């Protein structure tokens, strides 16, 4: 056996299963739909006492942003494709890159990966969180299926997060941004956060402004 | 290759071996002029079987000596003749020792890098000009000398050339401790010539040597 | 090459981290007057040319780096980010910020055989000194202060017993000399370290001389 | 270029102008040698501009050596001259003129003169081809004869020679006559 | 032997083609139905996370239809293939392909994998259909490793055999105009009903949710 | 732009011009080293543009130092008038240097060795040549005055001749003449040769 | 293709040795007037040049591409210098040939060992031997072949710089012969041949030949 | 090891082609193609909602030829379409449509050529072509997966085989298109179908009508 | 790519004996070369087997027969033919007999080392003409061509290969060498390259010509 060329007597692929038992080691982000805005936070973890945590997440374009979770290196390289691959599409058209256009193209990418044999399947998953025109939450499974969300959390201990969605709509109380983001901070519960739509874009409120907010969870 | 878990290459420390059983060689160094001299085993009736082993010279001003498979050393040393012959084009000036030394190290690593072909067997040694000497080992590393010994127990010519040894001598005395180191491959590296040296001449001390170790 | 491990690890990589271990300590210390850069000279053989060996380099001449694991493929990924950062500025004067100098290195160190190295590359860019350990596994990450080769095993502790960022590159230079003196067998000397800096103002790469070190110790 | 290849009863016979002048005709060179060897009973004599003149003859040298190494019987002239057809085609380019003459026994005498597209005349007796060609043609018409001894064949195809040669501007000093039979070889001067 | 997608087994099946037959065994079902007035294919995925859409059917035309089941990503590369044969075949010969000459050319496509020792084959069987007054309505199912065959309704995915029972009343299937629905809605006892009819203009078309509502509501 | 050698059994002199007009019109660059030293025994003396016998001039020269630091034996120089020859042949009709050259060396069978070539690769071996357009003047006296078995010296009282001759009646070239000397033993040159 | 032993080895090309010292045996003698090359064969002695030939042993079905390659190398060298390839460097081609095969390729090295002599004017006459490793001697005296060290070590018990060519060749014989047989290989399959400056014109239905089988006149 | 890949035995004799054979030999799908005075008869069973309609092994590769085909159905689509391809560029080359042969010499080489090369797996399919030679003769061959023109006046081919050529031997001691589609059409019954003579126009190659299936089978 | 075919510790290649084993356990054929000509012969219900030789047409002069892999021959039957006409091109003659069983070899050569294919599967005859003389190469799977006044490449024929020496005792005349074939051989197939250069198989009604 061993590679995943072939499928098992099973009629499963043990390569591309192998790519969740490597998000698991992943922190955990999550997301939140509010009916005109998207709301992403991720943990970013700290090897050392004098190290600066990395940022999980990204900034692809105007309004689309993304949070990978899974080794980076594969990350990295989806993200230079996505914004060499928006950003060709704006200079063909003079026009924002449709976000399921990109979506539909980064998961094609990651099926010409998981289906040759030579090249590796990615230990990474994308959230994409963005809209052309009306918010929308998208994730990759490292391989060509991708699903549109409500609301998602994944990575390391993501499970408390999973199930913490069950008790509040993705919009329960979509109306307000604090609102939405205190919800993304409870769902979690330096680390950081991030914000788009309607009329502000992309946005990553990283600064100490977030870190008053902080204390809003416990306020 | 690829890494074992220790992170060990193998293919590489394989590829040593090659050298740690082969015919040894070794240079001396100063500032002008530098002793490079081998030895190389061959049958008695045959004076012609090895006019090959006889210490390269990749460029008048440079000088080279190897230990390992001969028939990959022809194939690096042609390369480096290439390169040499390429930078004195490129730079209507002679190369460096240094950029040498860098170029065939970037050689011997990339082959232990890039799949698709098998590592080197060789290690080498480089002379020229002050004047300045780098071996090159399989891995493709590559280190200045004073003194050094490649070859079959390179440990022994080496860590009692060691006990020997003494930087800045004589044209001609310099010569006596390669052989205190080390039939014979002599060449002399000088005057950013490298020379075969007269089989005749060192006959003297041919003698001395093999007698002042008798009495 | 990539088969991933049932435990979801990529095998191979994971296997490559040893490589370093192999690799004689460095401690680069970014403080807020500069990057200081020190390593072990003591790997030196009695008879190879004295000090004429260097683990520290310059990508450019803002940047330098010390490099753990084989000799060998960190001499190539040297030559190819001296190539690719000074590609950078082919025609504009600015120099590669360092964390796109490191982010280049990396992403390329992604994908033969994987990089038995890790480097630490420090520069002065942004108003501020960059220090940025790259991982053999492609994993790019920015210290204030770290430690490289096997040595920085328990020496890494001796930074959280010591780094303020408040200091004179010159206290820093006192401070990772404390911290690489320690690991070393010989009581330091210039033969032991071969230490070099990048100033908050002068930003120039530069190897200390041998008189400087005697000179402190 | 000026070059001949006379027929025998039992031998042939080739010739040229040992002058290469360059540009305005001026004689650069006296000593040019246009006739070659490529085999004991075949040879080439070739004209039009000398760089492709050598370069022509030194393909030749490769391929033929090549093959009669690679096959062990001498070749023969149909194959040297029709392979040698098969060469001037593949580029009109690579020769920006050439006119290759062939000659020798296969022991019938065999006398054949490509153009330097390759097209080719396998003729059964002389050929001319030169820059004082229908100088050539004009003598050797009539002054032919059927079969001759290698002298008076010489002397015939000497005839020929210091008629054409006085008559063009770019005719060489000095005639590399060369009469042959399959046992012997007679180069001579003339003057 | 099992461990290639191109060597023979001993008795000359193909264990590694064969076990695409458990992917799709596995996966979900999409059964695609026909009247004896158009054609509907449907689909049943089974995949707070979104839950509003996860559409399987998809055109390569606006009346040829798609559906598939097994792995997403191969299928809707699949899907991608077809578009872009159907387009091409409109540049070069001004008119719609026929659905026959489609189906052939995605029976190649699917089937070149299989021949390749590095390549893996495709994991999902599709069903590729259209209907025409003139172009009476035809449902080619594509099992991978080629061999498509035309049919009057096949159901493909996890359950289809116990559904088959339902479809092999295809006399009262035949028997609908637009009442099929009504039928399956009980019958199978995220889903994804379409249209191909007289009423659709015989182009394509997700079926009205409002027309939805009579199927759920009749029972 | 003058280039001129004379072969005999006692020597290979290649006399030659030193001027290098950076326009047509004038000299304005002076002193050129149009010789190129290729071998123990080989000279090659380039002409035409700069930039061209320039290249040409130093890659032949890599590809004969490379040959002989390769094979044990030096390229013997027809050896090396011949690869000169396939070198400059090697462009497409399109594409030759604008490169007259004259071979020159010695041998250790066919000792004294000459050749003449042109642009296009035209090329022979000869006793005696010449280059540019001072090619027409002095081929009357190297004809005239040329001994077979002369001395080298005398030879270099021919140059005096040429020399004289081009300066009173050509595109007037009064500076001294650098002119590589062959000998058993070595080249010797004489750049104050005026 | 195959990778370093654990010891320090090749294997593959120990293996293509092993099969190369299976051969029937082929020998190698200089004298003043050119190389004689002897055999146990069919003529198993090729010529490269006019004055170069080899003797192959080995898997010759494969020799036979290195024959192809070598007349190849030859003609390219006279096609570049106009001049015909001293021995040296058409050694130096086909080892670089066979090295490039060993090393990087995938492909099996080739299964040949053969001799080449022949005669650069600057070099005097050359006698060289190759391996499936790419290690190549010069030599005056050479058995390759089965019974190599068996062959060689009469000459090397009995052999001098220089010998007329009518009385090396039956020195040549005393090996070649009393190895197989004192009488076998003129019995049955032989072919010795030499330059004088080109061809091998000895044949073994020639009447020069006679000579060879007359050795044992001499001999007893 | 040898049999894993399409090498030759310790015995010499090669493996995976046997196997390919038994691909063909346990399709089970057997076909009698027996030529005719100035005629000649291909004939096969055409072997739910599934369409019998569709069914066919015959296959036409231009007006004049006609080639049966049995085996693995992709490869088989894939021979046909290989087929198709050869005629078009030797008619298109020379102006001649192909002698049947002379498309035996694509198919049987094109065939072949997976065999050496070890990567590209054995065919996995055989069968008999029939067409009107240049030579007014009728001519029929053959194929199988190792490389063979073959050559008959009579052929079987499927799960049945040899076992068969006894019993055509009895038609073969009394072999008009009555006359020859008969021996055909009981050939079947020997040991619904599907028969195609090249003799409808005696050059044009057809599948005979379902009108006149019956007609024969009942006399 | 990859050999797959690798050197044995024991220095032979098993793989290439394999395929020899293969060609000794497959059809006969026979060759035999008379002073003024050459024979070859091979033994080879439905199948209209007219259409069926082992012997094949290369030119005018030259013909064979393999023993192996039927679709094999076809292949190294094309690329040879191929040659001939490549070489009559590439000069302005028929090509020799050994030439083209040097270039055959040389073919038969690359896929015995070339990475990722088979080694052919059978031997070839190749009886031909050239000014040089009437011809017979066989040609193994090594490709270690070889010259033979007679031979025999098919199953049994080992006690089978020592019959043919008998016509070149008196019999070197062609029809005196027929009986020498055929008895030699007890279907069947013959090609003749006579005093005439080009060569034509013989009927079976002129194989009834010789069965009296």
């Amino acid at each position: 056996d061993t590679d995943n060329i072939i499928y098992s007597p099973e009629g499963r692929l043990y390569q591309v299963e192998y790519a969740s038992e490597a998000i698991k080691q992943g922190t955990c982000a999550v997301a939140i739909k509010s009916k005109d805005y998207v709301v992403v936070s991720g943990l970013k973890k700290c090897i050392s006492k004098l190290s600066f945590p990395q940022e999980k997440i990204f900034k692809i374009d105007d309004y689309i942003g993304i949070s990978m979770s899974g080794i980076t290196s594969d990350a990295k390289v989806l993200t230079k494709f996505m914004q060499n691959e928006c950003l060709s599409h704006k200079f063909l058209y003079n026009e924002n890159i449709n976000i399921e256009s990109l979506v539909r193209s980064v998961a094609d990418k990651y099926q010409k990966n998981t289906q040759k044999s030579s090249k590796r399947a990615f230990g990474v998953g994308l959230m994409i969180a963005a809209y052309h025109n009306e918010p929308c939450i998208f994730e990759t499974r490292p391989n060509g299926s991708y699903f549109e969300y409500d609301a998602l959390s994944f990575g390391a201990r993501s499970h408390a997060s999973k199930t913490y969605l069950e008790k509040n709509l993705h919009l329960f109380e979509e109306c307000s941004l604090e609102e939405l983001i205190l919800h993304c901070l409870k769902a979690l519960k330096n680390t950081a956060l991030a914000v788009v739509g309607k009329n502000h874009p992309w946005q990553e409120i990283s600064s100490l402004q977030l870190e008053e907010y902080l204390s809003k969870v416990k306020m | 290759t690829v890494f074992s878990p220790d992170g060990h290459l193998l293919q590489v420390e394989h590829a040593l071996e090659a050298v740690k059983k082969g015919g040894c060689a070794v240079a001396i160094k100063s500032s002008n002029f530098a002793v490079l001299a081998v030895e190389k085993k061959n049958i008695p009736k045959l004076q012609n079987p090895k006019t090959t082993e006889k210490l390269i010279k990749l460029d008048e001003h440079n000088c080279l000596a190897f230990a390992g498979l001969n028939a990959d050393a022809r194939v690096l040393v042609n390369k480096t003749r290439l390169e040499c012959q390429r930078y004195y084009l490129n730079m209507d000036e002679p190369a460096p020792v240094d950029y040498i030394a860098k170029y065939v190290a970037k050689v011997q690593q990339k082959f232990t890098h890039r799949g698709g072909v098998r590592p080197f067997g060789i290690a080498t040694l480089i002379a020229g000009f002050e004047i300045c000497i780098y071996q090159t080992e399989p891995s493709g590393i590559y280190a200045a000398w004073k003194a050094q010994a490649i070859g079959k127990n390179a440990k022994i010519v080496q860590e009692f050339l060691e006990k020997n040894y003494q930087e800045n001598m004589e044209q001609k005395d310099c010569i006596f401790l390669a052989l205190k180191a080390i039939n014979v491959e002599v060449a002399l590296l000088t005057e950013k010539d490298l020379t075969f040296i007269e089989e005749q001449e060192i006959n003297s001390m041919v003698e001395l040597i093999d007698q002042e170790r008798t009495k | 090459v990539n088969t991933f491990s049932p435990e979801g690890r990529l095998f191979q990589v994971e296997y490559a981290l040893g490589a370093i271990k192999l690799g004689s300590t460095a401690v680069g210390i970014c403080v807020n007057d500069g990057v200081i850069l020190a390593s072990e000279r003591r790997i030196s053989s009695t008879l190879i040319e004295k000090d004429s060996v260097e683990k520290l380099l310059s990508i450019d001449d803002h940047i330098g780096c010390a490099m753990s694991g084989l000799m060998a493929d960190a001499r190539t990924l040297i030559d190819y980010a001296r190539v690719e950062c000074n590609h950078y500025k082919f025609i504009y004067n600015e120099n590669i910020n360092i964390k796109s100098c490191v982010e280049l290195i990396s992403e390329l160190a992604l994908d033969s055989r994987p990089f038995g190295v890790a480097l630490l590359i420090g520069g002065v860019d942004k108003n501020g000194p960059c220090l940025w350990y790259t991982e053999p596994s492609g994993t790019n990450t920015r210290f204030s202060a770290a430690s490289i080769g096997s040595a920085q095993e328990g020496a890494e502790l001796l930074l959280q017993e010591n780094y303020k960022k408040d200091m004179t590159f010159e206290q820093a230079e006192i401070l990772a000399l404390t911290v690489l003196r320690q690991v070393m067998e010989d009581k330091l000397s210039t033969s032991n370290v071969e230490i070099c800096a990048i100033k908050k103002s002068d930003q120039t790469f530069y190897k200390y001389n041998t008189d400087d070190i005697s000179r402190i110790i | 270029g000026c070059v001949l290849g006379m027929s025998g009863s039992n031998c042939v016979a080739i010739a040229c102008d040992l002058r290469l002048g360059a540009n305005t005709f001026t004689t650069v060179s006296t000593k040019f040698s246009k006739i070659f060897k490529m085999n004991n009973n075949v040879y080439v004599g070739l004209s039009g501009l000398a760089t492709d003149i050598q370069t022509l003859y030194e393909i030749l040298r490769y391929r033929v050596n090549l093959y009669e190494v690679r096959q062990d019987a001498e070749m023969d002239v149909e194959c040297f001259a029709n392979m040698l057809s098969s060469i001037l085609y593949s580029n009109r380019f690579s020769p920006y003129f050439v006119n290759p003459i062939v000659v020798g026994f296969k022991y019938e005498p065999y006398l054949t003169a490509y153009d330097l597209i390759g097209a080719k005349c396998e003729t059964r007796d002389f050929v001319v081809n030169g820059v004082t060609s229908e100088q050539l043609f004009g003598m050797c018409e009539s002054l032919y004869v059927k079969d001759q001894d290698e002298n008076g064949l010489f002397e015939t195809i000497s005839q020929c020679l210091l008629s054409a040669l006085d008559r063009d501007c770019i005719s060489g000093w000095g005639a590399e006559v060369l009469v042959l039979t399959p046992e012997k070889i007679i180069k001579k001067k003339l003057k | 032997y099992d461990l290639s997608v191109s060597t023979f087994s001993p008795d000359g099946r193909l264990y590694q083609v064969e076990y695409i037959y458990k992917s799709i065994n596995n996966n979900n079902t999409a059964l695609c139905l026909e009247c004896k007035d158009g054609i509907i294919c449907c689909c049943i995925n089974s995949n707070m996370i979104k839950k509003n859409s996860y559409n399987r059917i998809y055109h390569v035309n606006n009346n040829i239809i798609i559906t598939y089941s097994g792995f997403d990503g191969d299928a809707r590369n699949i899907i991608d293939r077809a578009r872009s044969e159907a387009n091409t075949y409109y540049y070069n010969f001004h008119t719609n392909i026929p659905l026959h000459i489609l189906v052939n050319r995605i029976s190649l496509y699917i089937h070149a994998y299989t021949l390749y020792w590095h390549m893996r084959p495709f994991a999902a069987s599709i069903i590729i259909s259209s209907f025409n007054e003139k172009d009476k309505g035809d449902i080619y199912c594509i099992e991978p490793n080629g061999a498509c065959y035309k049919y009057s309704g096949i159901v493909i995915g996890k359950n289809k055999e116990m559904f088959k029972t339902e479809i092999e009343k295809k006399d009262y299937k035949d028997i609908n105009v637009r009442d099929a629905i009504e039928d399956i809605y009980k019958f199978i006892l995220l889903v994804n009903f379409s249209w191909i009819c007289k009423e659709s203009s015989y182009e394509f078309q997700n079926i009205h949710e409002e027309i939805l509502t009579p199927a759920l509501n009749k029972a | 732009d003058t280039l001129i050698g004379l072969r005999g059994n006692n020597f290979v002199v290649l006399a030659a011009d030193t001027y290098s007009i950076n326009s047509i019109i004038k000299l304005k660059n002076d002193d050129n080293t149009k010789f190129y030293d290729i071998h123990g025994n080989k000279c090659l003396l380039l002409g035409g543009s700069i930039g061209d016998r320039l290249q040409f001039g130093e890659f032949i020269r890599k590809n004969v130092h490379l040959y002989q630091y390769q094979n044990n034996t030096d390229m013997f120089v027809k050896s090396f008038a011949f690869f000169t020859r396939k070198n400059l042949a090697y462009y497409l009709r399109r594409n030759p240097f604008e490169v007259n050259c004259l071979i020159a060396g010695y041998d250790k069978k066919d000792g004294y060795q000459l050749y003449w070539c042109d642009y296009l690769s035209n090329m022979d071996s000869v006793n005696k040549g010449a280059h540019g357009y001072g090619a027409y003047l002095v081929s009357a006296i190297l004809d005239k005055y040329y001994h077979e078995n002369l001395t080298v010296d005398e030879a270099l009282d021919i140059f005096k001749l040429c020399f004289e001759e081009l300066k009173k009646r050509f595109l007037l070239t009064q500076i001294n003449y650098e002119l590589r000397i062959m000998y058993d033993n070595k080249v010797e040159t004489q750049y104050v040769t005026v | 293709t195959t990778t370093f032993s654990p010891e320090g080895r090749l294997y593959q090309v120990e293996y293509a040795l092993e099969a190369i010292n299976n051969a029937s045996i082929t020998i190698g003698l200089i004298t003043k007037d050119g190389v004689i090359l002897g055999a146990d064969k069919y003529e198993k002695i090729y010529k490269i040049d006019k004055h170069i030939f080899c003797g192959v042993a080995g898997l010759n079905a494969d020799a036979n591409i290195l024959i192809n390659q070598s007349r190849l190398y030859a003609q390219r060298y006279l096609y570049n210098y106009n001049e015909v390839q001293p021995v040296s460097q058409l050694v130096v081609q086909i080892c670089d040939i066979k090295q490039s095969y060993t090393q990087y390729g995938g492909l099996r090295p080739y299964g040949v060992s053969f001799l080449i002599g022949g005669y650069d004017t600057k070099d005097g006459y050359q006698l060289y031997h190759t391996d499936p490793s790419g290690n190549y001697s010069g030599w005056f005296a050479t058995a390759i072949g089965t019974n190599n060290l068996t062959a060689s070590s009469v000459l090397k018990q009995e052999w001098k710089n220089d010998m007329t060519l009518e009385e090396g060749l039956l020195l040549a014989l005393k090996t070649l012969a009393k190895s197989t047989d004192t009488e076998i290989p003129k019995s049955e399959k032989i072919e010795l041949a030499y330059l004088t400056n080109k061809d091998g014109e000895v044949y073994q239905k020639y009447l020069t030949e006679k000579e060879i089988e007359e050795l044992i006149k001499l001999y007893t | 090891y040898d049999r894993h890949l399409t090498i030759f035995s310790p015995d010499g004799n090669l493996y995976q082609i046997e196997y390919a054979i038994k691909a063909v030999k346990n399709t089970n799908i057997t076909s009698v193609g027996v030529k005719g005075e100035n005629c000649a008869v291909i004939i096969s069973q055409k072997k739910k909602l599934l369409d019998y309609n569709n069914i066919t092994n015959i296959y036409n590769i231009t007006d004049e030829i006609g080639c049966s085909m049995v085996g693995m159905p992709g490869d088989c689509l894939s021979m046909v379409y290989k087929a198709r391809s050869e005629a078009s560029e030797f008619l298109y080359s020379n102006g001649y449509n192909v002698n049947a042969e002379t498309l035996c010499r694509n198919i049987c080489d094109k065939i072949q050529v997976y065999t050496q090369h070890a990567y590209m797996r054995l065919h996995a399919c055989s069968g008999m072509i029939i067409g009107i030679d240049e030579n007014n003769k009728p001519e029929l061959f053959k194929f199988d997966p190792s490389g063979f023109c073959a050559g008959y006046r009579a052929c079987v081919i499927g799960n049945k085989e040899q076992e068969s050529i006894s019993v055509l031997e009895r038609l073969l001691e009394k072999r008009d298109i009555r006359n020859t589609t008969i021996l055909a059409i009981e050939a079947l019954q020997t040991i619904e179908i599907e028969v195609a003579i090249v003799s409808t126009k005696n050059r044009n190659f057809t599948q005979i009508s379902e009108k006149e299936i019956d007609n024969y089978l009942t006399y | 790519s990859f050999s797959l075919t690798t050197f044995s510790p024991t220095g032979k290649l098993v793989q290439i004996e394999y395929a020899l084993n293969r060609v000794s356990s497959s059809s006969p054929a026979l060759g035999i070369r008379a002073k003024n000509g050459v024979i070859i012969a091979t033994e080879k219900e439905l199948i209209e087997e007219n259409s069926i030789f082992k012997i094949q047409q290369i030119s005018e002069h030259i013909g064979i027969v393999y023993a192996g892999m039927p679709g094999d021959f076809r292949v190294l039957l094309k690329r040879a033919r191929k040659e001939a006409i490549r070489y009559s091109l590439q000069y302005g003659s028929e090509i020799l007999v050994k030439e083209l069983v040097k270039i055959i070899a040389s073919i038969v050569q690359e896929f015995t080392q070339t990475g990722g294919v088979r080694p052919f599967g059978l031997s070839l005859l190749i009886c031909g003409v050239d000014v040089y003389g009437y011809h017979l190469y066989q040609i193994d799977p090594s490709g270690c061509y070889f010259n033979w006044m007679a031979t025999c490449v098919g199953k049994d024929y080992q006690n089978n290969m020592s019959f043919l020496e008998k016509r070149y005792n008196k019999d070197i005349e062609i029809e005196d060498a027929i009986h020498t074939a055929i008895l030699t051989l007890k279907n069947i197939e013959i090609g003749v390259a006579y005093d005439n250069k080009p060569f034509k198989i013989l009927t079976q009604n002129e194989i009834k010509d010789y069965l009296i």
